[PDB]
């Protein structure tokens, strides 16, 4: 849909123009529930290999949770860069064409005619 | 997915023979240079929707 | 086989009888012809006879089908004077599914591809009537 | 709670909600003139780089 | 503690609350704004609920 | 269009339908496939010197080298076959059916 | 809702860390700590639902199916602790969080505010009810029984999908506060005839209707106890649950859309309430009578009238109970027989006189005696299928007869009599057993006091 | 093999298909293909007996024959256009060719007939590597191409792939034929959304390729190829029924799991565009690939089969295999539907 | 009669059955690559003449 946005500045992971955006917290639930995957890839790779699943191996529990918060982070950055760039090229697209787009009339109900159909 | 590697490095891998009006060998000129020429100026970064 | 289902919804429903019958068959026997192809396709028939005689009798049950399917879909669209309504194309389906069982030579195939088929031609039916798409053109 | 936070909750709660859905709304007719008429950012398919072409005297002058 | 496993649910149900009162902050946006509630505040207030 | 592209398409058309329909012999097979190379070898050159195309006139000599390095690889796959059953019939290779 | 959603997240850590001694009592003191919890989501108005965030919302129709799944729990752990005594400890924990796993999908089922995640959720409680039935059961059957009861539930529920992305294509939301406001009248069109059974046939196969019940008198039957008190008392009224959220977009149609289920439901209830009368496994007889009782939800939800709503939620709380409590009884006897079969142990009233001074009051409960809540949800449906067309009450009339007359034959074939004479093995009333049948019939006797609060968002 | 001999032409697969994802001329599209096709060869055939034999005769045989299809659209496209530029084409006729030739490439219905046969024929890894990275580079050509795509075609595909690899899983007992139908129906599922929205296929390439490779290295690290050996993991690693459980509920889309994930977005995309009769037949036949994903499950984890009693000496050993990535694509492949939302990064 | 064979039968028994009998039809191929590619072929044919994907 929006690869032809993506085509002048090819291969970017995150552009200038995200760095206006606000970065996902840290305490993003987003970014917790991936930290809360790393955990549990931990436990599964202590199970497979049949180790103690809460005790062996802290160190690489630990580096389970390190590198999926780490990844993730940038995801959640490119994410919300890509909704920022949707909307944006929405907003753009309503402002240059008002005749598509009109202001529609509201009308109050005490107008607008609606047929009763009885439930009996 | 279409990874444009060659636009982000710079490099030029295969743009030379892709079309027939790009820098030719002792700038032999293909029988349909001009229209082609012409084709892409008018085509260009329109967009393909519009360009058909 | 475009136009094969063009010749057929072209004329409306209950008015030419005999056009619509033929061309239903004509879609039945098209139908008929690809299944006959792809079974000599991927198992091999032990002759030529045997070949052309499976290509026959499945390309003449699939022409029954359609035939006594437009058939009756017609004639239930005259007698009942309601052109636009799936009813006609059920029974139509469930006749054409009474003739795929009377091809099969068994009863309760018939009666499976009667509620099935007169099912699926009713959903035909509103389908042309509603304007449903199965293949829709990509709009968003 | 108070009567008055579940009721003023629900109205930012119903606001948040119909701005989605009126975006939503708008998001769709958008996509639909954007593939339709191909003038916005969205769908642009690429064509041929005017860039490539070579417009140096050839060899031979008819081109 | 030789029965921390006691609090496991207890304190993530407080926790829980608590976010609900974290999350009813950020649905704040009609807070004495309803045209059914809205009134002037009295003194020494500041939000009309929290 | 020319005359010449009638032919050289059919030329691959029949030679696509005898790929398409094996009698026995696994090395006909092939045979109908360099034939399909063949035939777009011709008609990628008659394009392309028509054309006046110059950079595209190593592109058929390209065409050749992989296609026919494939065929290399396709008369090695032959042979293999051909040291299992000792000869190269297709219907000798059904094993995974089941 | 996420200070109840977080403490059944934390049931999980606190079965996983229990000692291997502990993980019954923990986990039964907590979520009976949960239930206890449960009872703030009664701050109900008059007008207004209590509309917590964005995510999550609560009025008196999810409040009391909330009240009653959070209440499940603890006697699903106690009903299937003996039964898995000798069973691995891995696997008893992963039975329990099976369990958790499911309250924890229902508690954020019913307070979806959102439909496609109300559909998530809903179809997110299959996995651990097959994962139970197809691991826990008992017999061969439990395999088929976990495919029938996963394949007509998908069989409804994709189109369900199609149906509710429809609807979000179209009016552009699946907030139901937003569809509140926002909804419009769905005209008489074939296209709107297929969303009609696109939205509802889910539903009807949850609930189950009859003609699509077929998956029930294996699922509830080859289930074990737990499996079969959460499939009872709380999966069959997702159904009705969802029903009740979903025709409010699809009026007016639905009033010529509900003629033949209605019938559907209004002959079904009067053929397997019959079918309880021929039935000689225990546990499928209390399966069809499931059936039976939800085939008058399926009408007064259909029939849409205040008084049919009122008696459809009172009549899924009321059968949730009971339901719950007549299945434990069966286990109760199973665990000592071995056998579902009803007519191999007999006269146990002169062997076990307070168990079957249990079995008389869920029987009591089962055949709708004044003033329990049955008996409330029964009538008010009664009021307002009389008021539908006044012809029902012969079929609702007939239905009270049949309703009494397998409640009391499996009150007099199991308990009364003699007692059969090779069956020696009958032990007296674990503690446990009368605590589990105390645990459903006080609370649904203590409902009669005040039965406002189980009456739905329209009392 | 020489792992120097495997470790260039693994290399040479991925350069194959990278030539194919990053090149802008059509000679270099055929040439990854051809380059892909050259260097998996010899993975086929890594343990030499003559079901790897054949099994790569068929794989070349309509690796080979679409490969001149696609050159034979390539050619027509420089008839009609003059140009080479890997973009829409402009015949429908090299439109068609090519559309046939990315189908047999991928295996799609009805040029399916290869890809149950081959995965059987050759080893786990060769047939994850020809179930997940094989597909990358077509679907890269098909997701340059499509405003020349024929509709009618891609989608007649796409239901004949769906409706095929539903009805060809649900005879199987061998693994890997049941993880090639898998294939199939799952190839269809992209193909659906393609002219409709690509980052839907992308995501459903994405979300299948993490699953497969799950389900392959489940099989590599239990070393079982069918169901009857797979129904001994109980009694020897209890964990892997538990992921294979999950793995396999997974990949027939149930949720709360992330193989809900793609489908569902499918359908999200296609009543967009008002077609609503065929995504909803797509998810009534999807219900048959979940009916085989079941088997599976009910002969593994849901149930035990009987064992034998040398089992028991394999107690007293453990796996000494390594199981690369398994925990994190089994993660991956089931808790990711909470972040749905994250498929923007694919647009 | 009714809930242990027509109702039993009507929507499960006769889904199962077809969709058995449809996965023994897909799954019945002798395996020869000259059957599967003269399928091929008349796969090009149909396509092209009889339903018109490259018009
Ligand atoms: C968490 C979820 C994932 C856990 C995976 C690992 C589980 C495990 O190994 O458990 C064993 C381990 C105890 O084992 P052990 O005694 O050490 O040794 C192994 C035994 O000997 C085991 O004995 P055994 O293996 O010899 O034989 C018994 C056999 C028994 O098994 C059998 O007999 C076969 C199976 C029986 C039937 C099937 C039952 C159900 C099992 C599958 C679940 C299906 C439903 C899942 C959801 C539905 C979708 C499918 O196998 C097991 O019990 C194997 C152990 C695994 C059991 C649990 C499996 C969990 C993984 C799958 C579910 C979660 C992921 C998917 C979720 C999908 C979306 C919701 O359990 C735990 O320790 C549980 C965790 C408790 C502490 C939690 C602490 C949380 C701390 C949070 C804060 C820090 C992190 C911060 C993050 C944020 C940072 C920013
Ligand atoms: C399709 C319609 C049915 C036609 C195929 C039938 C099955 C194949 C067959 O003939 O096998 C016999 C035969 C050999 O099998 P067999 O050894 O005889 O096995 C049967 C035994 O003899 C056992 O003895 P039997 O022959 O007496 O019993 C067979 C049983 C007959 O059943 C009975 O005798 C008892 C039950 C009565 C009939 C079933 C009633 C079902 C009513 C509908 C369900 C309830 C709806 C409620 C609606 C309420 C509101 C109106 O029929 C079936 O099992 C077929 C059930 C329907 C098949 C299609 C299901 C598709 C479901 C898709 C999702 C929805 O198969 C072949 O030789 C293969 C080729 C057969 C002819 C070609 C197939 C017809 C294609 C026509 C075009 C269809 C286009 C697609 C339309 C539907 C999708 C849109
Ligand atoms: C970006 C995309 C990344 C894609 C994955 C890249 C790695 C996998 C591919 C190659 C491979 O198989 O490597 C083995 C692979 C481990 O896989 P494995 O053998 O199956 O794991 C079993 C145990 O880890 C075996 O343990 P061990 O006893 O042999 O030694 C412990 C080991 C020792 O570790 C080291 O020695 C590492 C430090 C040295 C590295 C090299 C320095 C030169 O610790 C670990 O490897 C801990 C595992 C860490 C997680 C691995 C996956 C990373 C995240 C992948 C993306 C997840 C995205 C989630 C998003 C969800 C929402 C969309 O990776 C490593 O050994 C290094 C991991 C470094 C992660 C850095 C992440 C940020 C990068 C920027
Ligand atoms: C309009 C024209 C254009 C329309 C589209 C094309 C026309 C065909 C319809 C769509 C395709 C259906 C399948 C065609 C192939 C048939 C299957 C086959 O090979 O069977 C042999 C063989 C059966 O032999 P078997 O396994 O030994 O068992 C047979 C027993 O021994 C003994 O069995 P038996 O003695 O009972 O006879 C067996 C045979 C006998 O079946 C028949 O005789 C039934 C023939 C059709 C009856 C219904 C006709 C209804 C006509 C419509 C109504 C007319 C009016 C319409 C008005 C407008 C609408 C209201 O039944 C079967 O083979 C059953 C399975 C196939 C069902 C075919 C369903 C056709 C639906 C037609 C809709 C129209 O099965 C296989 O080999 C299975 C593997 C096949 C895999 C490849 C299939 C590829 C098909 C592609 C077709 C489309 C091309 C796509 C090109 C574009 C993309 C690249
Ligand atoms: C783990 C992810 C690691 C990513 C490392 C950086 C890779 C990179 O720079 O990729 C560039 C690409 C955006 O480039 P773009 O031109 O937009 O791609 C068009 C594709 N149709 O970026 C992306 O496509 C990012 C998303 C890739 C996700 C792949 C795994 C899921
Ligand atoms: C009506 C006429 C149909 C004519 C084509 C089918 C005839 C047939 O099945 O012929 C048998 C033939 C196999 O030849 P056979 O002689 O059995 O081989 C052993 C060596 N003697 O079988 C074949 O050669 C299989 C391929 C035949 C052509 C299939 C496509 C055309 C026919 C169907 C569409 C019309
Ligand atoms: C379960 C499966 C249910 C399937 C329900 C399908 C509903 C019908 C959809 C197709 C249909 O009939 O559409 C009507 C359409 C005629 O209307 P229109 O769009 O004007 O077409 C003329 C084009 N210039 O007709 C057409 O576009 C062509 C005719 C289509 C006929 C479909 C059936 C053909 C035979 C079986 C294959
Ligand atoms: C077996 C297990 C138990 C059963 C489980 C449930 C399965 C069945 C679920 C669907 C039940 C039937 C559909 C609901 C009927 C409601 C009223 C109705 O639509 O009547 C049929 C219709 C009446 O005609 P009319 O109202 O004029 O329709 C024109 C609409 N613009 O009549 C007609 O037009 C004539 C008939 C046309 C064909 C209709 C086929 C589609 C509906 C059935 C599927």
């Amino acid at each position: 849909m929006m690869t032809g946005r993506q085509a002048r500045a090819p291969l970017q992971f995150l552009p200038d123009e995200a760095r206006s955006l606000p970065p996902p917290k840290l305490t993003d639930p987003r970014l917790a529930y991936i930290g809360f995957l790393g955990y549990c890839s931990g436990l599964i790779d202590n199970a497979i290999r049949r180790r103690p699943v809460l005790s062996a191996g802290l160190h690489r529990q630990f580096l389970y949770i390190t590198s999926f918060v780490f990844v993730g982070y940038y995801l959640l950055k490119r994410q919300d860069y890509m909704y920022a760039v949707r909307d944006h090229d929405m907003f753009s697209y309503i402002k240059s064409h008002p005749e598509d787009f009109p202001e529609k009339d509201k009308k109050t109900y005490r107008e607008v005619f609606e047929e009763f159909h009885p439930v009996r | 997915p279409f990874f444009d590697v060659q636009k982000k490095l710079g490099v030029d891998l295969d743009h030379w023979m892709t079309i027939q009006s790009a820098e030719q060998p002792h700038r032999i000129p293909a029988r349909c240079h001009a229209f082609e020429k012409e084709w892409i100026e008018c085509a260009h970064g329109i967009g393909s929707i519009r360009a058909e | 086989a475009k136009t094969l289902l063009h010749q057929y919804w072209d004329i409306p429903e209950g008015t030419e009888c005999h056009r619509k019958t033929y061309a239903a068959t004509s879609i039945g026997g098209a139908s008929g012809l690809v299944v006959s192809a792809y079974s000599v396709a991927l198992k091999t028939p032990t002759s030529f006879l045997e070949g052309v005689a499976r290509t026959g009798r499945y390309t003449f049950t699939a022409a029954a089908i359609g035939a006594i399917f437009g058939l009756t879909s017609c004639i239930s669209a005259q007698v009942r004077e309601k052109p636009d309504d799936p009813l006609n194309y059920l029974i139509g389906g469930c006749a054409g599914g009474l003739t795929l069982g009377a091809r099969t030579r068994s009863y309760g195939i018939g009666a499976a591809a009667c509620a099935y088929m007169g099912l699926t031609a009713a959903l035909v039916k509103m389908g042309q009537l509603e304007g449903w798409k199965v293949f829709a053109e990509p709009k968003v | 709670d108070a009567p008055e936070k579940n009721y003023e909750r629900t109205m930012a709660i119903l606001q948040i909600e119909s701005e989605k859905a009126e975006l939503r709304l708008k998001e769709l007719e958008v996509r639909r003139l954007m593939r339709a008429k191909g003038d916005g950012p969205w769908f642009q398919y690429p064509t041929i780089d005017k860039a490539l072409i070579d417009h140096s005297p050839k060899a031979t002058p008819d081109n | 503690r030789d029965h921390w496993i006691h609090v496991l649910v207890p304190v993530g149900f407080v926790f829980g609350y608590y976010l609900d009162r974290k999350n009813d902050e950020k649905l704040a946006a009609f807070r004495n704004k309803s045209l059914l509630y809205k009134r002037e505040l009295k003194p020494q207030e500041e939000v009309t609920w929290k | 269009m020319s005359l010449v592209y009638m032919n050289i398409m059919m030329a691959f058309t029949v030679s696509l339908t005898g790929l398409l329909m094996y009698r026995s012999h696994l090395m006909s097979s092939l045979l109908c496939l360099e034939g399909m190379m063949l035939s777009l070898f011709i008609l990628a050159t008659l394009m392309i010197l028509n054309s006046h195309f110059t950079l595209a006139s190593m592109m058929p000599i390209i065409l050749l080298v992989f296609a026919a390095c494939e065929a290399a690889l396709g008369l090695s796959l032959l042979v293999m076959v051909s040291n299992t059953y000792g000869t190269d019939y297709v219907q000798n290779l059904n094993l995974l059916q089941c | 809702m996420l200070k109840y959603i977080i403490p059944t997240m934390m049931l999980m850590p606190l079965t996983w860390l229990s000692k291997n001694s502990m993980i019954w009592i923990n986990t039964t003191l907590h979520s009976l700590l949960i239930s206890l919890t449960s009872l703030l989501l009664l701050n109900q108005f008059g007008d207004n639902s209590l509309n917590f965030s964005l995510t999550f919302f609560s009025d008196s129709l999810s409040t009391p199916l909330l009240i009653l799944t959070m209440w499940l729990l603890p006697l699903m752990l106690m009903a299937s602790q003996h039964h898995l005594s000798k069973e691995n400890l891995a696997r008893k924990k992963l039975f329990i969080s099976m369990l958790i796993l499911l309250q924890l999908f229902l508690i954020m089922t019913f307070t979806a505010t959102e439909l496609i995640f109300f559909y998530i959720m809903f179809e997110a409680t299959l996995v651990p009810t097959l994962i139970i039935i197809t691991r826990w059961g008992n017999q061969t059957e439990r395999l088929n029984a976990g495919l029938y009861f996963l394949f007509y539930t998908l069989a409804g529920s994709l189109p369900l999908l199609v149906a509710l992305i429809y609807i979000q294509n179209t009016m552009g939301s699946l907030n139901f506060l937003i569809l509140q406001y926002w909804v419009q009248p769905m005209p008489n069109s074939w296209s709107n005839t297929f969303m009609w059974l696109a939205c509802m046939m889910a539903f009807m196969v949850k609930m189950p209707l009859y003609g699509l019940h077929l998956w029930l008198p294996k699922a509830h039957v080859e289930a074990p106890i737990a499996g079969s008190m959460v499939l009872a008392a709380i999966l069959l009224k997702l159904g009705g649950y969802g029903m009740m959220r979903i025709t409010l977009l699809l009026n007016p149609i639905t009033d010529f859309m509900a003629y033949p289920f209605i019938m559907l439901s209004l002959w079904g209830m009067i053929m397997t309430s019959s079918i309880c009368l021929r039935q000689t496994d225990l546990k499928s007889l209390i399966a069809y009578s499931s059936v039976s009782h939800m085939a008058l939800v399926i009408v007064a939800i259909l029939i849409q009238t205040p008084w049919s709503y009122m008696g459809a939620t009172a009549l899924m709380i009321a059968h949730g109970l009971t339901s719950s409590m007549l299945f434990c009884l069966a286990n109760s006897n199973y665990e000592r027989v071995h056998s579902r079969t009803m007519i191999l142990a007999r006269g146990l009233q002169t062997l076990l006189p307070l168990m079957a001074a249990w079995w008389l009051l869920a029987s009591l409960t089962n055949l709708a005696l004044p003033p329990s809540i049955n008996l409330i949800g029964e009538l008010f449906v009664v009021m307002s299928t009389f008021s539908w067309s006044n012809i029902t009450i012969i079929l609702m009339g007939l239905n009270m007869v049949i309703t009494a007359l397998y409640s009391l034959y499996m009150l007099i074939t199991t308990q009364r009599g003699k007692h059969t004479h090779h069956i020696n093995n009958i032990l007296p009333s674990f503690t446990r057993e009368n605590a589990l049948m105390s645990l459903h019939m006080l609370p649904l006797l203590l409902l009669s006091l005040n039965p406002k609060i189980i009456l739905g968002p329209l009392y | 093999m020489n792992p120097i001999i495997l470790i260039i032409i693994l290399m040479t697969v991925m350069l194959g298909t990278i030539i194919v994802m990053i090149s802008t001329h059509w000679l270099l599209i055929w040439i990854g293909f051809e380059m892909n096709m050259l260097a998996i060869i010899p993975i086929m055939m890594k343990k030499h007996n003559p079901r790897a034999t054949e099994a790569s005769t068929k794989y070349f045989l309509t690796q080979s024959t679409a490969s001149m299809l696609l050159m034979m659209a390539i050619i027509i496209n420089l008839m009609f256009s003059g140009q080479w530029t890997v973009m829409k084409l402009f015949n429908p006729m090299a439109s068609m060719l090519m559309t046939m030739a990315l189908a047999m490439k991928l295996g799609m219905a009805p040029f399916h007939f290869w890809v149950p046969e081959v995965t059987q024929g050759i080893p786990l890894s060769s047939g994850l590597i020809l179930l997940t990275w094989q597909k990358l580079a077509p679907m890269s050509v098909l997701y340059q191409i499509l405003p020349s795509i024929n509709l009618d075609l891609i989608l007649t595909l796409s239901i004949l792939s769906i409706t095929i690899g539903g009805w060809g899983g649900l005879n199987q007992t061998q693994l890997r034929k049941i993880m090639a139908y898998s294939s199939i129906a799952h190839m269809g599922w992209m193909t659906a959304v393609l002219l409709y929205n690509p980052t839907m296929t992308l995501l459903n390439l994405i979300i299948y390729i993490i699953m497969t490779s799950t389900m392959f290295t489940l099989f590599m690290a239990n070393s079982t190829t069918t169901t009857l050996s797979l129904s001994h993991t109980w009694n020897k690693a209890p964990i892997m029924t538990i992921l294979v459980l999950i793995t396999l509920l997974s990949m027939g889309g149930l949720p709360p799991l992330s193989g809900f994930m793609p489908k569902w977005m499918i359908i999200q995309e296609m009543t967009k565009n008002d077609s609503i009769i065929l995504p909803t037949l797509m998810a009534i036949t999807a219900l048959l690939n979940l009916y085989f994903y079941m088997r599976l499950t009910y002969s593994t984890a849901l149930t035990m089969f009987p064992s034998t009693n040398n089992m028991k000496m394999k107690w007293q050993f453990p796996t000494t295999k390594r199981m690369t990535l398994l925990p994190t694509m089994t993660v991956l492949s089931t808790m990711l539907l909470p972040l749905t939302p994250i498929l923007s990064i694919l647009e | 009669l009714l809930d242990l064979i027509w109702l039993e039968t009507i929507l499960p028994k006769t889904i199962s059955l077809a969709q058995m009998k449809m996965s023994t039809t897909i799954t019945s191929q002798k395996g020869l690559i000259k059957l599967y590619f003269l399928s091929f072929l008349i796969t090009i044919l149909i396509s092209t003449t009889l339903l018109n994907f490259h018009e």
